[PDB]
């Protein structure tokens, strides 16, 4: 019982918001991730780094304000407000989208501070730690997103600005250069968060039409003590309804809650993969069978080069505002353009 | 084409006839518990 | 402890909400981000 | 009977205090004309 | 060989429903 | 189409190998006692 | 010698350390002050 | 730069005036826990 | 019992493998329908003039395309919303250019899709369930609606429903933000919380009860084992679920009730998808994401250009190029 | 189990399982030990992301 | 030589059999598209 | 149930109202007075509807050195007189 | 060399099918009691 | 329904393993040449 | 890949020769 058990003691404390060890790097570095995204998005703008506007400040809405990437002329510089770019002026820090950094690096180890919380609390409750294991999917998302995918590419620029629209740009972005759709580590990103909200949907509706009549209410929500020793729902009549319905029903109450983690968990590992690859371009843009019989035959018609054609729609209409430390001068002739429109 | 019009017909209106008259055939009863 | 009643104190609160989102949609339309 | 002071009072004004702040700068954006 | 791939991988999932379904493990009350 | 020439081995395999993979342990699953 | 960012890499790294110094100093402070009953 | 007087003269006199209020419930937190 | 009685005992049988049920005799017959001229179209159909333009594109695996880039190619363009079975048309020929599969397919499909809701509602009435898994299935029911059925409406052609194919779906969805900015509206915004929220909500309670499984087995085995169908024990300590998650939150943002639990599990992402599907379904009388272009402006009248600007660039690369051959007037009105 | 001549000169190598040295031990050495490789590796970090910059220290191809 | 009693034995039931044969079969018929390319 | 006051019985007291009634106004008044005296432009640095461009200027400053952009900010804001 | 383009996988094949054949039925004797 | 009596297990040694992965490996080492050609 | 192909069978039987004699079935006198 020296100092150090001792401040284990008041740490982990039974109190309304739990501390621990973890909370020390949880606590402020995610109230500086989430406290300088609403300061930027209030006060501060893009202007010297991306020629946006992004604040309520100038004028945008919720839709439209971001902290937005610093200026690509910047590299992958950390930015730190000591750092040789700002120089120590926080005005100027501000304006070379120095918060950006701030809220990337802060997220990042608050990120870290919340999976360490989650193996804290279970450690100290005597769970086991899936919930941990299950945030490993949100760490590897933001990790290649945020933090691989620009340190691949030419700076911080690219990355995903911190706003609602400037996401929607990142979106378009991916189709228009990296033709993300058409990439599998994608399709099976889609696949498990699609089935996760499938299972999050069709698990919750069947044990809520599977309940066993425990009350006399019509509303059931009471029939439930937090104590019973008793399962709320017939596993049986669900596991024949749905052998029934559709062929297949779960039998393992185990297995299912299981396969409710691993859908969308493996689903997100994998899509966090094929960002990775386009980190480096490593893209799955085109299909080479496809492009050689096109080239060859002008009949030979797909969807896969009909998208390919919104593709280079995409670049040659926003590159030269999406990037204008380029200086792209696409004179109006040089544009793709179909007839008409 | 005409034939194949007169076939679907016959078997489209075959199916919903037993849709309707299979529900017409006392389906609130049909239940495990008031077989009423 | 308990002296104004609970419901009168959501009531406010959330009425104090509305008038400040209502105020927010306002903004929409004149001044900043109206587009005139 | 009970404390005050908490750190549970603590997270509440690390929120509920910039918030309020913030929402007052919010509410004066909305008279600003170019 | 590319349709036959697709449609033998096709026909093998197909037939998977098949004894997934009729040949299950049948879930026993115990 | 021009496709990749070893693209057909390059499925054939990554079906065969973890499917006879799950087959050898269920098999031998069943026939313990 | 001291180049500038060298200077700011010990502003920064003293800045980290009076962070980290002054939230252990209150966090074992109020450790101290309100122990547990055992 | 009198604008940072002007900002936080309501920030300060909020803070005086909920201690104001809170000063003979706060000193008696601190000495049961004292 | 005569022989219809005898049918009807069969058809609502609960001792049937598959339940087949009235909503069952519609939907039997049409999925198979669809299903299996989905496979042989999409196996061996030639190429679709989709657009009307005598363009025709290819859609099947025989014809050059791959399982990513296959597709059954939506009904050409000059059809519109007119009804085209194979008895419209002169011959098999002209139906299979002109895209009459994928009208037979979504109309089937449609039709067996919205009688396996009724089969689910039927099957919980024979075994004594509460009624509402049906009402769940509404969410994926109404989007596929949505696409297939309730666009086309709006836009005047089948031509414009999502084809039956990986990249013709990817077609679909950068062609609609083009002409209708759905990133920028709130009820795919909303959709897009829910299936986040469904995977998130998914993967919490299935994290959660995996935690907090009663010790049954030894280390040498599955976890899975400790489960035995049908007992009446919970399997899971929810009591110690609850304390682990209202100490990673804070007590009242966790649930303690289980129903309360799994009907907000049921509630996220089908409201969501819910406003997902009229999304689309309102999207297809025009009435579109919101549009600040040239929101921000100077006290010159300098348009600043934010974010949704750049969308829009994105959008307006997008739009000139989708069809290129299809428009002949400068606006892209349906 | 099986003795051989190599495995009785490893012996020793192997035969202090489980001993533990008192309490904290050499744990307050060993935190300023891992908090000076932090620091390394932050100094090495700002010179490879061009954040620290010394003289003589040209962190291009140009060497 | 006396047995090794680490050793244990190996399971895999039906349903692991259909949940990885649609698992290896569903991912083959996703990547051979790119396989081919 | 981990000892703090509850919620209810806080936000439902006088002697919470008494400070409240103060110190939200006052907070709120605060945020207020940071935008219309113009002071969230010179901290953060955001251009006012009037310091975007020059008067002939279409063109955005945009930072394109990394360790002169903080004068070539300032050397942007110059140009704005 | 110009060999056969399916000599690959005709080879490939010709030995992991009855080869695997051959490994199940082995192990599946071994974990008989 | 009652089990099949006619089932009866079957069995592989480890020498019929060896010999006919020998059989099997010197087929594929004779016939590869001409499947090649 | 011809080359590789009767390598590795050559190796593979290799490998076979190394289990049929040192990981035999025992013969047992009984
Ligand atoms: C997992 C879960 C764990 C939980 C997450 C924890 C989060 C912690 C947060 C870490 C913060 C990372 C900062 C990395 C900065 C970086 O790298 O910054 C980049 C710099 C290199 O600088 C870049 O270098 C480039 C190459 O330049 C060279 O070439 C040029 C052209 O010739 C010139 O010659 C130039 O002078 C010369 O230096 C350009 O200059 C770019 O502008 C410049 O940004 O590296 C350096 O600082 C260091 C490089 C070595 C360390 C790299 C390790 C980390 C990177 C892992 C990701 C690899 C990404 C590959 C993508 C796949
Ligand atoms: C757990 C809390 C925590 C963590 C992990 C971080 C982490 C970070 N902060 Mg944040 N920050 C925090 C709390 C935290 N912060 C708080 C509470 C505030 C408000 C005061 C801030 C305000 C802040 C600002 C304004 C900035 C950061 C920045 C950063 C990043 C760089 C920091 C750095 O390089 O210093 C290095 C210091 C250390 C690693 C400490 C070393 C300790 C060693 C082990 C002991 C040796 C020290 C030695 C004795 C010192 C002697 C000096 C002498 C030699 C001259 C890093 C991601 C920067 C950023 O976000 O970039 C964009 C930045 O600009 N922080
Ligand atoms: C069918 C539609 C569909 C679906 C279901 C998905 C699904 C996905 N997309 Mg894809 N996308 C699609 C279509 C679709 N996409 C199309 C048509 C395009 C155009 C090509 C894209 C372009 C695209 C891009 C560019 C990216 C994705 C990514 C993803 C993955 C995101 C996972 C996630 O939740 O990150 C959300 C973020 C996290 C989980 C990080 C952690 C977040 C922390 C935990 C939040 C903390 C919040 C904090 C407490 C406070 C918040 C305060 C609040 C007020 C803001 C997911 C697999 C991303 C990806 O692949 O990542 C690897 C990605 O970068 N998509
Ligand atoms: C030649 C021809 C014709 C070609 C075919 C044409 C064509 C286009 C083919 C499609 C190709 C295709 C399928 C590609 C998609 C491939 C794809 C993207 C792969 C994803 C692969 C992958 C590994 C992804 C990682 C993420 C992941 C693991 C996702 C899995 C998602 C998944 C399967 C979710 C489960 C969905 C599902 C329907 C489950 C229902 C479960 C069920 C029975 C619940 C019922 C139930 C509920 C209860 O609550 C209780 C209590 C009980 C008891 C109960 O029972
Ligand atoms: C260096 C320095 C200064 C350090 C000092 C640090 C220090 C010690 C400070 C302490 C003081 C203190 C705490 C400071 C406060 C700082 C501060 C305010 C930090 C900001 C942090 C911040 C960003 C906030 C966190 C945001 C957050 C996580 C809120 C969201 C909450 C949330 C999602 C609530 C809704 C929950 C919801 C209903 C989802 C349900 C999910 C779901 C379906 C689960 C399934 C499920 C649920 C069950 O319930 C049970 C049962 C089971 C079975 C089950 O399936
Ligand atoms: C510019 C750089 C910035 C970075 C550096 C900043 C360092 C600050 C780190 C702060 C970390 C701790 C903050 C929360 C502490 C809190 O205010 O309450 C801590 C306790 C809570 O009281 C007690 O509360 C207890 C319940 S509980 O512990 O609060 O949950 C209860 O047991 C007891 O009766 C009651 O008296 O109050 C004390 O009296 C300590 C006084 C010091 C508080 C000022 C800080
Ligand atoms: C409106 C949507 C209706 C809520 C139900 C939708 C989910 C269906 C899920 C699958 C069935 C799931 C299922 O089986 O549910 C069953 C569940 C419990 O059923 P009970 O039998 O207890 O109650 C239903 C009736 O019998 C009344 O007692 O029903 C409810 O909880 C109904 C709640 C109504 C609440 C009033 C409506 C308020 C909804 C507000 C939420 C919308 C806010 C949106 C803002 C963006
Ligand atoms: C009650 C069960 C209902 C099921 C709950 C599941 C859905 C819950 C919805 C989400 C929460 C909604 C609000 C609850 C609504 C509700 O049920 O209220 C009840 C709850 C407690 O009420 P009282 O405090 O009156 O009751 C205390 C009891 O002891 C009564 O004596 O109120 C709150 O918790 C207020 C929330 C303020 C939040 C302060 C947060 C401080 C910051 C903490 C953030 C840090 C944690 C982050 C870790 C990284
Ligand atoms: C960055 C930085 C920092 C920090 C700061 C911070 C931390 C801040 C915070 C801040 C904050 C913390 C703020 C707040 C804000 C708030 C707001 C802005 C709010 C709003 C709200 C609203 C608007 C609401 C709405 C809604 C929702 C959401 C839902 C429901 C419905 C309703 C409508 C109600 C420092 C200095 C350290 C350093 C340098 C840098
Ligand atoms: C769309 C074309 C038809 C339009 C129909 C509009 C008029 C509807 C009245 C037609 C007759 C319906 O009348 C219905 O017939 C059936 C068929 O035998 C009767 O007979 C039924 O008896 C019981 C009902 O409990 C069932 O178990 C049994 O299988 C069935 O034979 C129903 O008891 C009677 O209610
Ligand atoms: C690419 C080529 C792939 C080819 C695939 C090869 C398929 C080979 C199928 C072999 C199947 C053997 O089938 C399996 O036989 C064993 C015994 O042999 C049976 O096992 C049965 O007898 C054994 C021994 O008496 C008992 O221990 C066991 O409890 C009992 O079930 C299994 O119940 C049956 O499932
Ligand atoms: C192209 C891919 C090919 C991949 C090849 C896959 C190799 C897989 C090897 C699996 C080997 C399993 O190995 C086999 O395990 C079983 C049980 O599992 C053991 O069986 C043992 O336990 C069982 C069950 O308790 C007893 O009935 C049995 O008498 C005993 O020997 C066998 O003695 C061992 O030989
Ligand atoms: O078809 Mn299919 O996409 Ca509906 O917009 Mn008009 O048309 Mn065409 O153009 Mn844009
Ligand atoms: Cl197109
Ligand atoms: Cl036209
Ligand atoms: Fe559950
Ligand atoms: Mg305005």
């Amino acid at each position: 019982r020296g100092w150090f058990d001792i401040l284990d003691d008041w740490l982990k404390r039974d109190r309304f918001v739990f501390v621990g060890w973890s909370g020390i790097l949880l606590f402020p570095c995610a109230y500086l991730a989430l406290g300088g995204w609403l300061t930027g998005t209030t006060f501060v703008t893009s202007w010297y780094t991306h020629g946006l506007a992004s604040s309520y400040l100038e004028g945008c809405n919720f839709l439209t304000v971001a902290v937005s990437t610093p200026a690509n002329s910047m590299g992958h510089s950390l930015l730190l407000l000591w750092g040789p770019e700002a120089q120590g002026d926080f005005t100027r820090w501000c304006q070379l989208g120095g918060l950006w950094t701030f809220i990337a690096l802060h997220g990042a180890f608050g990120l870290i501070g919340f999976m360490l919380r989650q193996f804290e609390i279970a450690r100290l409750v005597g769970v086991r730690p899936y919930n941990a294991i299950a945030f490993s999917a949100p760490i590897a998302v933001f990790v290649s997103v945020f933090l691989i995918y620009p340190l691949g590419q030419s700076s911080w620029f690219f990355a995903p600005s911190f706003g609602v629209a400037a996401i929607f740009r990142f979106l378009l972005f991916f189709q228009g250069f990296h033709n993300w759709t058409l990439n599998p580590f994608h399709m099976m990103g889609v696949a498990g968060v699609l089935g996760g909200a499938l299972l999050c949907a069709i698990h919750g509706a069947t044990v809520e039409n599977t309940l066993f009549q425990d009350g006399e209410g019509a509303s059931t929500f009471r029939a439930f003590n937090p104590t019973q020793a008793e399962e709320t729902y017939s596993m049986v009549t669900a596991n024949r309804f749905w052998s029934q319905i559709f062929g297949i029903a779960f039998s393992n109450k185990r297995w299912l809650h299981f396969f409710m983690l691993f859908v969308p968990v493996t689903g997100l590992w994998m899509s966090a993969i094929g960002v990775v690859g386009l980190a480096l371009n490593l893209r799955s843009y085109d299909f080479i069978s496809q492009e050689i019989r096109a080239a060859e035959d002008p009949e030979f018609e797909t969807f896969y080069t009909k998208n390919l054609l919104l593709n280079e729609g995409i670049r040659a209409w926003m590159a030269p505002q999406d990037q204008p430390h380029e200086n792209f001068v696409f004179p109006e002739e040089v544009l793709p353009r179909g007839n008409a429109l | 084409m005409e034939t194949l019009k007169i076939t679907v017909y016959i078997v489209v209106t075959f199916f919903v006839l037993l849709f309707v008259f299979g529900f017409l055939s006392g389906d609130p009863a049909r239940n495990p518990k008031r077989k009423d | 402890g308990g002296r104004i009643p609970l419901w009168i104190v959501a009531t406010v609160a959330g009425m104090g909400v509305i008038v400040i989102v209502g105020l927010f949609f306002y903004g929409a339309y004149a001044g900043l981000g109206s587009s005139l | 009977s009970y404390p005050i002071f908490t750190v549970r009072w603590v997270a509440v004004h690390t929120l509920a205090v910039p918030t309020i702040f913030f929402l007052g700068a919010i509410a004066a954006m909305q008279f600003i004309q170019r | 060989m590319e349709t036959i791939t697709y449609v033998f991988i096709f026909a093998c999932i197909i037939a998977l429903f098949f004894f997934a379904i009729f040949f299950r493990e049948p879930p026993r009350i115990t | 189409m021009e496709v990749n020439q070893l693209g057909l081995i390059a499925t054939a395999l990554f079906v065969l190998v973890p499917s006879v993979f799950l087959i050898i342990l269920y098999v031998q699953t069943e026939s313990q006692q | 010698t001291i180049t500038p960012s060298l200077k700011g890499f010990f502003i920064g790294l003293l800045s980290g350390a009076v962070v980290l110094g002054l939230t252990f100093a209150v966090l074992i402070a109020i450790s101290q002050i309100d122990k547990v009953q055992r | 730069d009198w604008r940072v007087l002007v900002v936080l003269l309501p920030v300060l006199l909020a803070a005086g005036w909920a201690v104001r209020n809170i000063l003979p419930y706060a000193v008696k937190q601190v000495q049961k826990l004292l | 019992a005569n022989l219809w009685e005898r049918f009807c005992n069969w058809v609502t049988s609960t001792d049937n493998r598959l339940y087949v049920g009235w909503f069952g005799v519609i939907m039997i017959p049409t999925l198979l329908a669809a299903t299996i001229c989905f496979v042989i179209a999409f196996i061996a159909a030639p190429p679709v003039d989709i657009d009307g333009i005598r363009e025709p594109v290819s859609g099947s695996l025989l014809y050059g395309n791959n399982i990513i880039t296959g597709a059954v190619v939506p009904s050409s363009n000059a059809i519109g919303l007119h009804f085209y079975p194979i008895w419209e048309a002169a011959s098999l020929d002209e139906w299979l250019y002109n895209g009459g599969p994928y009208q037979l397919i979504i109309f089937h499909f449609l039709l067996g899709a919205s009688c396996y809701m009724g089969r689910q509602w039927e099957l919980s009435y024979r075994l004594g369930m509460r009624p509402w898994i049906c009402v769940a299935y509404s969410a994926p029911l109404a989007s596929a609606f949505a696409v297939f059925l309730i666009y086309p409406i709006g836009q005047g052609s089948f031509s414009d429903g999502m084809p039956l194919g990986i990249s013709g779906t990817f077609n679909f969805m950068i062609v609609f933000q083009a002409e209708h900015n759905i990133l920028m509206h709130p009820f795919h915004q909303l959709g897009v919380a829910g299936v986040f929220g469904g995977a998130l909500f998914c993967a919490m309670h299935g994290s959660l009860v995996t935690s907090s499984l009663i010790r049954e087995t030894t280390e040498t085995e599955s976890a899975n084992y400790g489960y035995k169908f049908g007992q009446e024990e919970e399997t899971y300590n929810i009591v110690a679920a609850h304390g682990y998650f209202g100490r990673l939150i804070f007590q009242y943002a966790s649930f303690n009730n289980s129903r309360s639990l799994h009907f907000f599990l049921a509630a996220w992402p089908v409201v969501g998808v819910w406003f997902a599907a009229l999304g689309i379904s309102t999207m297809a009388f025009n009435l579109n994401g919101f549009n600040f272009n040239h929101s921000v402006i100077d006290a010159k009248g300098n348009v600043i250009n934010t974010w949704a600007d750049i969308i829009n660039r994105a959008n307006l690369g997008m739009e000139v190029m989708h069809e290129r051959n299809a428009h002949n007037f400068p606006l892209d009105l349906a | 189990a099986r003795r051989t001549w190599l495995g009785d000169i490893l012996r020793p190598l192997n035969s202090e399982y489980g001993k533990v040295a008192p309490g904290w031990g050499t744990t307050p050495l060993m935190a300023v030990f891992m908090g000076l490789f932090l620091v390394f590796l932050l100094i090495i970090l700002e010179i490879y992301n061009s954040t620290l910059i010394l003289d003589g220290v040209n962190v291009s191809w140009k060497a | 030589m006396e047995p090794n009693p680490n050793r244990q034995p190996v399971e895999l039931n039906r349903t692991s059999l259909y949940l990885g044969l649609l698992l290896i079969l569903v991912l083959a018929l996703l990547f051979s598209s790119y396989f081919f390319n | 149930t981990t000892g703090e006051r509850p919620f209810s019985d806080i936000i439902t007291s006088v002697r919470y109202w008494v400070i409240h009634s103060i110190t939200i106004p006052a907070l709120f008044i605060a945020g207020w007075l940071f935008v219309s005296t113009g002071l969230a432009y010179d901290v953060f640095g955001t251009p006012r509807p009037d310091s975007y461009y020059a008067q002939e200027q279409r063109s955005i400053p945009l930072v394109t050195d990394r360790f002169e952009a903080k004068q070539q900010v300032e050397t942007f804001l110059e140009q704005l007189k």
